[PDB]
């Protein structure tokens, strides 16, 4: 994708996180855990029904039309007919596929997008305290009990609290 | 410290999509756009759909004895079974096409009778090859005019359009297959039918020659149409060969057609009808047929295409 995030710098996704799209993975004093992330989830999920929405949206009824299979050779008219529908079904077959490759490339990408607005979300949350190892996960400088961790993920981790802890042990 | 790590989800079992970029690249998820499947059922609903049976439409129209039970029947769509056949007078449409567009597109068969004047002419003229019960007959609809005595007048009669609707009239012309034939039924060497409005003219000479011997008969009968305005008249003038009206159809504009299937009616709820059958119409496009009436997928030629409903999948 064109932020480089999934099949990027993050080497390969989790089937363990079953509770939603994006999320957290930490190790601390207390042990290991996961988490997930609801509201990058939601604003994948709600973009990707978005356009399934529009996609799936009905626009066309149609009653009488003309015949489209001749039990007989009639020459010009008949030519004419077959023609013309020949011409709709291969003008929709190729708005089908452009309609497709366009929405596909379009998914991957904004789904990659979520992922990279969670990941600098985090880092900037995280201010001094932290350093970017650069396969998604960050180096915490300081002690983050399940407490803090909690407090990074549910967005009310205080930085300066653990600021000259974490300058410290970076410098 | 500490370490936390943000990732995403993945699949073990992913789904294969195209993209600008790609041909094949696996997603954790999709969903199908092509509708490529149907019951094999045509439902009954919402639609009204009235099966021909044994009946074409045109049949039906003619009033063929088969297909009297069509008499004033209505429809959203008419079917026609590949086991029609006609067992009637044997007769063509030059425009056939046309003729069971307007008709199928009209939805009804509703006719009203008028009270035509054919001074000097046998009427209900009629044939074994379109029996009605034991006995001889004919199309329910048309007027079979044979001489009276030893002669057949000129036939000169009008009706006028007093009603705020258009009027359908289908007539026909008689031809033999001998000179013998000809004059034994009217009497005149040569026939002649002349059906006209204000703004139009059709003039039909009835050619005598042998056609292929069907149901009885090496003769044939022709099938027109006329259609007549508000405030116009009809008149029909002949000295021969006339097969009459016995009064017109009324028509109406609206979402009515007509559609060749074999597929059975069943008991269920479907806005799109296919000759395959019914089909479903939560998918925007559709491979079943290019052959469809109401809301409807649009028909392609792929069988497949996936609408990519997840990121990549890159798993563990
Ligand atoms: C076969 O049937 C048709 C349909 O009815 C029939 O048409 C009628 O012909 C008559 C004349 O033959 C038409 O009468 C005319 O009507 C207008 C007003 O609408 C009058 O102005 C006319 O008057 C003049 O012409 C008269 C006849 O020569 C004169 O005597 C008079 O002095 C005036 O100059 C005339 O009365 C009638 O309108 C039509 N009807 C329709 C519906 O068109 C036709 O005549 C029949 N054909 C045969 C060969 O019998
Ligand atoms: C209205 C009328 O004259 N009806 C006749 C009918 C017609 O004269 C005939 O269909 C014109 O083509 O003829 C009926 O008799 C037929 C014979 O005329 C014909 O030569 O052979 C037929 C049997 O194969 C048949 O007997 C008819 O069609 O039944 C008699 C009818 O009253
Ligand atoms: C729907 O009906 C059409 C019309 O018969 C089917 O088209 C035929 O499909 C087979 C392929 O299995 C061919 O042998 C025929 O020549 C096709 N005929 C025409 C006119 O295209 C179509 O396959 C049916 N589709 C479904 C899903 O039932
Ligand atoms: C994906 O969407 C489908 C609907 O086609 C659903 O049934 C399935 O549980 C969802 N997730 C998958 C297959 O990963």
């Amino acid at each position: 994708g064109l932020f480089g995030a999934i099949a990027g710098f993050i080497e390969n996704g989790w089937e363990g996180m079953i509770d939603g799209w994006y999320g957290f993975r930490h190790q601390n004093s207390e042990g290991t855990g996961q988490a997930a992330d609801l509201k990058s989830t939601q604003a994948a999920i709600d973009q990707i029904n978005g356009k399934l929405n529009r996609v799936i949206e009905k626009t066309n009824e149609k009653f009488h039309q003309i015949e489209k299979e001749f039990s007989e050779v009639e020459g010009r008219i008949q030519d004419l007919e077959k023609y013309v529908e020949d011409t709709k079904i291969d003008l929709w077959s190729y708005n089908a596929e452009l309609l497709v490759a366009l929405e596909n490339q379009h998914t991957i990408d904004l789904t990659d997008s979520e992922m990279n607005k969670l990941f600098e979300k985090t880092g900037r949350q995280l201010r001094e305290n932290a350093e970017d190892m650069g396969n998604g996960c960050f180096k915490i400088y300081h002690k983050c009990d399940n407490a803090c961790i909690e407090s990074i993920r549910n967005g009310t981790y205080d930085h300066d609290v653990y600021r000259d802890e974490a300058l410290n042990n970076r410098f | 410290g500490a370490t936390l790590c943000l990732g995403h989800h993945a699949v073990p079992n992913g789904t294969l999509v195209k993209t600008i970029t790609d041909d094949q690249i696996e997603v954790t998820n999709a969903t199908e756009l092509v509708q490529s499947s149907s019951t094999g059922k045509i439902c009954n609903n919402p639609h009204r759909i009235l099966d021909g049976i044994d009946c074409t439409l045109i049949d039906a129209l003619l009033g063929d004895p088969h297909c009297d039970v069509f008499q004033n029947e209505t429809w959203d769509l008419f079917v026609e079974r590949s086991k029609a056949f006609s067992n009637c007078y044997p007769y063509d449409v030059p425009d056939y096409a046309s003729l069971r567009s307007l008709v199928a597109s009209s939805g009804t068969l509703e006719f009203i009778t008028e009270g035509f004047t054919w001074t000097g002419v046998t009427q209900n003229g009629g044939s074994n090859a379109c029996k009605r019960g034991p006995g001889s007959g004919f199309f329910s609809r048309l007027n079979w005019l044979t001489k009276s005595g030893s002669t057949y007048p000129v036939l000169n009669v009008t009706m006028p359009n007093n009603d705020n609707f258009d009027k359908l009239y289908i007539w026909g012309v008689h031809h033999p297959s001998t000179n013998q034939e000809q004059t034994s039924l009217y009497v005149q060497a040569s026939g002649r039918v002349t059906v006209s409005t204000r703004r139009s003219q059709q003039t039909i000479i009835p050619n005598i020659g042998s056609r292929p011997w069907v149901r009885q008969a090496s003769s044939r009968i022709s099938i027109y149409w006329t259609i007549v305005k508000p405030g116009d008249v009809l008149v029909i003038n002949s000295n021969g060969n006339l097969i009459a009206p016995r009064g017109y159809f009324k028509m109406r504009t609206g979402k009515s057609s007509i559609m060749r299937s074999d597929a059975p009616i069943d008991t269920c709820i479907s806005e799109c009808i296919t000759p395959n059958g019914s089909i479903p119409n939560d998918k925007p496009f559709q491979n079943v047929n290019k052959i469809t009436y109401g809301a409807c997928p649009k028909y392609v030629k792929q069988n497949t295409l996936k609408l990519a409903t997840g990121m990549r999948n890159v798993p563990e």
